[PDB]
């Protein structure tokens, strides 16, 4: 049951007790992979638009 | 500004879209003439997904009337809110198509689509951001059903990212005008599994009986039939017209009803259908909105199981006994809930009552039942089809026999995806 | 109406539990996935506690007590006992046992052996049995092992020994604790005996076992059916020979321990504020020696039942396990804490 | 002095966020016209509550705030609000149309549309810093904005912030107040592709703050005005280092110093006691002991769960009011000797401990009573993984089927991306129980 560090202030105060002791993706890759869902889009929205024209 | 374009096509279609406005314009404060008199501001939150605000607050609908013939289309002018609707918005011809689907999508319907499709885009330059369009027709007759679905194919190539709703009147031997409503519902109810998001399947066999049955009423008249739509349309878009946090626009409900998208025909149901001064208790709403007799598809919800279902109480009631009374039917029939969509049963309260009622319900059910209601249109299909009955009228405007055969298997295939999923 | 769901078949306690609740017209059996039920009689092996009190709307109970194989394992049994200060080392009702990892693997190896230089005689056991060892020489037993953890625990040389017949047995006891932690012990107990005479100089007559004493031995069913004896013959018998009775003799001791035992964990188990509840039938096995004292075995979290017993326990499960939580429409001796 | 960006996404982060500002604005004197009397430093200053606020030359403080959503309602709620005069309009930015519940829809679709103006807004903020420490975000996991532009966001703010710190509040779906059944596929979806970018993250699941609301507010159906006092009451008791005179987690980076050795594994418990219904007249106040001791009662954590039959790894609590270290170590001391708190061989047994002498700040009129001392606990627990085991579940219900999925699909997601988050799930789950089970 030790305190450590303990640290006062006016407005409060902090400190420890031990107990026991122990025992990204690049700018473009992101562009890449948006830019890959729209073509997905594009690509069902146009096959859509074929399936109408027929 | 998440607003709806309303289109209306055929008999049915504008008789029951007539009633519609004039049920939610009452809703709303609404007069005959476009000018709100309402006492509550949470009728006017929501005002502009349905109605145009005009010069000198006038609340015109944002309704476009469609019709191959001129008769009902001139009752609806004479009608009570005949003179709200933009005169503009009156599209109609001469021929009619006598309740001949080919008529309607292929012959006299393609003469005329053109015209309607103006008429829709000039509403929809005027909206701040269009979620989608409603339509309402049947799929008996010609104009409804063939011109009907043509509009939605064609406003769907012109508008690919908008949701696509209908209410649909399914046609039964019952309430029949023709023999041919069959032929032109099966033609139709494909149109529907492709160019639709979400479908409200209204079967007159069902009205008929809650009339008749229920309601005590020995000869129903269209306008006793009328009464329930009005009723279920008003009830099912309460979450659209008032303030809500549930399936407040279409795509969000068409995200939670709708598990595979080909399978977006819905089950309602009301409650109260009373025969009428006593108040109506928070458990006998539950129960009746629930019960296979208040349901408007004649489907017997015990022969197949819930996908997912939209629960929306109107009125002042206690909601902590509404989630009590909803978790009630779930828990003791959750053998009618599939076990692989958790919490598939979603609850909306409004605190504005439909007229003449203190408190009510509307139940939306996406169930694997409604493969009964195809199965009776696919039989009575057969039935003629088989012996080629009847289709002079339809190879008289073009059509082929094959496109007939497709029909069929495609609603055989539709019926056959709802029964592996009720398994 | 309630609703529960079955997840462990091979339970001949909750299926005749289950057979009960159906019975009443009050209880509606759901699939064994639904997660809209009551009452979960749940499987033995990693039972999904994380997803119990989740459900709006749905007081759910589940038949095991999350925590309780701290009591219900061989190794966690003696860790158990020699850490908590509730039972410590000292503890004068459980035999002197170790805890032995095998060599192709804290452990206990230099202690057992440091208390066995100072009757020498051990058992050693496992969890992983129908395997069990019984020498004088710690060289075999060590080596035995080597051949899962294990646990070596002293033999009880001098056991109490029924007449006529010189021979062993053990005391199995069904307690069942509900959610509120009330200790119920089953009025009625059974003595799984040995058929065989005890001979202190073969592991017919030394395990006590009911699956043994019907493959091993060759006096099966002579003086008592099924070798079991239930407790009114004992009680006479007791009476008869040793001037005394079941209560006073051994049933004081049982109690004790079965109290000993379950408050120690109760911290680490009780359901008092969590989301769900939890109830157990437990399973302890006693042992009692030619001093009339007795000595904790070890402790079973999905024991099974007697066969004339069977009718009388379930249905007492359902009074004051499941019915107190769930009212529908005493055999146990409640061991106050 | 180091700053710290505040970012709100969809209607969960929205409303919480405005919910927290109220209370910050209560807690250090701000009018709601960005007035603070007791500054006395007009137009700057390098003081503990600048890091949230900064200040104009007319004396205004201003939230170093954010506020995203892809429809207009929620946010047009804050531009008319009370605090309105707090915002100006580069801090609001709305769309025309959410994501629908959709998290692809929000993350690829509308979400590709609208990040660029959301960073440029941020930037604005960020120059105004001379030592950002970075961001806070607030978002629900159910919804499409919250899930998956959020989790767009944070890629993006990894790339253009690398050496900042970011900070999640995370609301975790509860079906008693959802509004979506595909929220179980959002809520892995964003957990996935944001979890390498977070550094340290809050998770609160609905279903406990509806039942405290309930149980200890007598809140018979809770609203989310309810439900966002007492999820700021938490919030603010986590920031309030930040923004106060102290020593214990007094930057970001400290909080995962003091609460994440594994960075996968950033997930921290909160527990908070008193929570005392306000339509009590007079309520018994609770001691030190009292309410330390109840930071280990289930009832009272933001996620149920049960940390008995789990490992800790680290445990900061995080005293406000009438409270001294001497009472703490005598409530720690008994509390030992009757839990179940079992720490990871690799770690101290040990607590960090905060004390900030102002005792907590309620909203007048709001449900929460005054009282003279409260505690939030913060533990990074492996039985906060239960929250993971039922939302997977769901997941794999749901998914065996492919329910659902088209919605995904037709926003230009792969089904791959379905399976892949899942799997990342199945790996945290697994890190889980090696650190915590024996
Ligand atoms: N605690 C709390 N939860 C909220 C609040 N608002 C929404 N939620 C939860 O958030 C989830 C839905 O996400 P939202 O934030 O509403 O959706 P969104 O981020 O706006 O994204 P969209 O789909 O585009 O609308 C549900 O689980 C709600 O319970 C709130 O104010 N407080
Ligand atoms: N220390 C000891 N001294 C004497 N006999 C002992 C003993 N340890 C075990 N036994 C004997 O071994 C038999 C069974 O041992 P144990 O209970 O470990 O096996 P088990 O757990 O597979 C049977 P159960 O089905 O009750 O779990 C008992 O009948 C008992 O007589
Ligand atoms: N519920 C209801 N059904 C109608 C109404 N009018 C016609 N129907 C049904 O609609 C079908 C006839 O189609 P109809 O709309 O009259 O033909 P259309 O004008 O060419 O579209 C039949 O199945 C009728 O039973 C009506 O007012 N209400
Ligand atoms: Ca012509
Ligand atoms: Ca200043
Ligand atoms: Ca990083
Ligand atoms: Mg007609
Ligand atoms: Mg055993
Ligand atoms: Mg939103």
């Amino acid at each position: 049951m030790e305190v450590i560090e303990l640290n006062k202030c006016t407005s409060g105060q902090s400190f420890e007790v031990i107990l026991k002791p122990p025992s990204d993706p690049s700018l473009e890759e992101i562009q890449k992979k948006l830019e890959a869902a729209e073509e997905r889009r594009k690509y069902q929205e146009a096959e859509l638009l074929k399936h109408l024209a027929e | 500004m998440r607003e709806i374009v309303h289109i209306q096509a055929g008999q049915c279609g504008n008789q029951i879209g007539a009633k519609f406005w004039e049920v939610i314009s009452d809703e709303h404060g609404i007069d005959p003439t476009g000018s709100y008199h309402g006492d509550s501001d949470l009728q006017l939150e929501r005002i502009n997904v349905y109605y145009n605000e005009a010069t000198g607050n006038k609340y015109v609908p944002r309704a476009i009337l469609v019709d191959l013939e001129p008769g009902t289309m001139d009752s609806v002018r004479s009608g009570p809110f005949g003179q709200i609707f933009r005169p503009d918005n009156f599209v109609f011809g001469q021929s009619g198509a006598g309740n001949n689907w080919a008529k309607g999508h292929y012959t006299e319907g393609a003469e005329l689509v053109d015209s309607v499709l103006d008429v829709v885009r000039k509403e929809s330059e005027s909206c701040d951001c269009l979620q989608g369009f409603q339509l309402t027709h049947s799929l008996g007759g010609g104009t409804g059903s063939g011109m009907g679905t043509l509009l939605i194919s064609k406003i769907r190539e012109e508008y690919p990212d908008r949701i696509m709703n209908t209410f649909s009147v399914m046609p039964s031997p019952k309430v029949s005008d023709t023999v041919v409503e069959p032929y032109n519902a099966t033609l139709s109810v494909h149109q529907l599994v492709e160019n639709t998001d979400e479908t409200y399947c209204i079967d007159n066999e069902a009205l008929y009986d809650i009339c008749f049955r229920t309601l005590k009423l020995t000869t129903p008249t269209y306008g006793d039939l009328n009464h329930l739509v009005s009723a279920t349309m008003s009830g099912v878009t309460t979450c659209l017209r008032f303030p809500g946090q549930l399936n407040a626009d279409l795509r969000k409900l068409a995200v939670n009803m709708v598990p595979f998208p080909r399978l977006h025909f819905f089950m309602p149901g009301f409650a109260p259908l009373t025969s009428q001064y006593r108040a109506l208790t928070v458990p006998e709403l539950t129960q009746q909105m629930f019960d296979s007799k208040n349901m408007m598809a004649a489907c017997d919800p015990r022969h197949g199981r819930y996908l997912t279902v939209a629960a929306i109480f109107r009125g002042r009631m206690s909601m902590k006994e509404v989630d009590e009374q909803m978790l009630n039917v779930q828990n003791k029939n959750s053998s009618y809930f599939v076990e692989w969509i958790p919490n598939n049963v979603k609850t909306a309260v409004c605190d504005i009552p439909p007229r003449g009622l203190k408190m009510s319900a509307t139940f939306i059910g996406n169930s694997t039942a409604i493969q009964e209601l195809f199965k009776r249109i696919s039989e009575q299909f057969t039935a003629m089809f088989r012996r080629k009955a009847f289709l002079h009228w339809y190879t008289g405007e073009g059509m082929d026999e094959m496109e007939f055969t497709e029909a069929e298997s495609n609603m055989n295939d539709l019926v056959s995806e709802y029964q592996q999923y009720q398994d | 109406m309630y609703t529960f769901v079955v997840r462990d078949e091979n339970s001949s306690v909750y299926a005749e539990v289950s057979r009960l609740l159906l019975a009443t017209g009050q209880w509606k059996r759901l699939r064994k996935d639904n997660p809209r039920f009551n009452l979960m009689l749940g499987e033995r092996n990693r039972l999904p506690f994380g997803r119990l009190g989740h459900e709006p709307g749905l007081v759910q109970l589940v038949n095991y007590y999350r925590g309780a194989d701290k009591l219900c394992r061989k190794a966690s049994l003696v860790k158990l006992i020699k850490t908590s200060p509730e039972l410590s080392e000292s503890c004068t009702w459980f035999p002197e046992s170790y805890v032995i990892y095998p060599t192709n693997l804290t452990d206990e190896r230099e202690v057992f052996l440091a208390a066995y230089n100072r009757g020498n005689v051990w058992i050693a056991k496992s969890s992983a049995g129908a395997g069990i060892l019984i020498s004088s020489e710690a060289s075999e037993l060590l080596d035995f092992i080597d051949e899962q953890v294990h646990v070596i625990q002293k033999y009880l040389e001098k056991p109490l020994l029924l007449e006529p017949g010189h021979r062993k047995f053990d005391i199995r006891s069904w307690v069942l604790v509900d959610h509120l932690y009330n200790i119920y012990l089953y009025r009625e107990g059974v003595l799984r005996t040995s058929s065989e005479p005890y001979n202190s100089a073969d592991k017919t007559c030394h395990l006590t076992n009911h699956c043994i004493q019907k493959e091993y031995s060759k006096n099966y069913g002579r003086y008592e059916e099924g070798n079991e004896m239930f407790f009114e013959e004992f009680n006479q018998y007791l009476m008869d020979a040793l001037n005394t009775t079941l209560e006073n003799s051994i049933l004081l001791q049982i109690k004790h321990i079965i109290r000993s035992c379950l408050m120690c964990i109760e911290p680490a188990i009780s359901t008092k504020h969590l989301h769900y509840q939890s109830f157990q039938l437990f399973g302890f096995d006693f042992m009692v020696d030619e001093e009339l004292k007795v000595w904790l075995i070890e402790v079973n979290g999905a024991p099974a039942c007697a066969q004339k017993l069977y009718a009388e326990l379930c249905q007492g499960i359902v009074d004051v396990a499941i019915s107190s939580v769930f009212p529908l429409a005493s055999i146990f001796i409640k061991l106050h804490h | 002095m180091r700053e710290c960006i505040s970012i709100h996404v969809g209607q969960a982060g929205v409303q919480i966020g405005n919910a927290c500002w109220e209370l910050y604005c209560l807690e250090h004197g701000i009018q709601p016209d960005g007035q603070m009397p007791s500054d006395k430093t007009i137009g700057g200053g390098d003081d503990s509550f600048n890091t949230f606020f900064s200040e104009t030359g007319a004396g205004k403080h201003v939230p170093r705030a954010v506020f995203v959503d892809l429809e207009p309602t929620v946010i047009d709620e804050v531009r008319t609000g009370t605090y309105r005069q707090l915002f100006h309009p580069e801090q609001l930015i709305t769309g025309k149309e959410d994501a629908a519940n959709n998290y692809a829809r929000g993350h690829y679709t509308i979400g590709k549309e609208i990040i660029d103006l959301v960073l440029d807004r941020i930037r604005k903020l960020a120059d105004q810093c001379t030592g950002l420490q970075g961001f806070l975000v607030f978002h629900s996991f159910g919804g499409g904005t919250g899930s998956g532009f959020t989790s767009l966001l944070m890629e993006r703010l990894s790339v253009d912030y690398g050496k900042k710190s970011k900070l999640e509040f995370s609301i975790y779906p509860a079906p008693q107040v959802s509004t979506a059944v595909v929220e179980p596929y959002n809520s892995i979806l964003t957990t996935h592709t944001t979890l390498e970018h977070s550094d340290c993250a809050f998770m609160v699941d609905n279903e406990a703050i509806y039942d405290i609301c309930r149980r200890n507010l007598d809140i018979e159906r809770p609203t989310y005005t309810n439900l966002n006092r007492l999820i700021s009451q938490i919030v603010s008791s986590i920031t309030a280092s930040l923004r106060f005179d102290g020593a214990l987690n007094v930057d970001l980076t400290e909080f995962q110093t003091n609460l994440v050795p594994y960075p996968r594994i950033h997930f921290p418990l909160a527990t908070y006691a008193p929570v005392i219904s306000a339509e009590k007249a007079y309520h018994e106040q609770l001691s030190v002991a009292e309410i330390t001791n109840a930071c280990f009662e289930p009832a009272n954590q933001m996620v149920k769960c049960d940390p008995r039959h789990g490992k800790y790894m680290a445990c900061c609590l995080l005293y406000r009011g009438d409270v001294v270290p001497k009472d703490v170590n005598a409530a720690i001391a008994t509390i030992k000797t009757k839990r179940s708190i079992q720490f990871v061989d690799w770690c101290p047994t040990g607590f960090k401990v905060g004390i900030n002498y102002q005792p907590p700040t309620v909203v007048p009129g709001g449900d929460l009573a005054k009282v003279q001392r409260a505690v939030c606990m913060l533990s990074n627990t492996t039985a906060i993984a239960e929250a993971w085991a039922r939302l997977d579940h769901k997941f794999d219900l749901m998914y065996a089927k492919r329910a659902f999925v088209h919605w995904y699909v037709g926003e230009g997601m792969e089904e791959g991306e379905f399976s892949e988050a899942r799997e990342d799930m199945a790996a945290l789950e697994k890190d889980y129980e090696e650190v915590g089970v024996d």
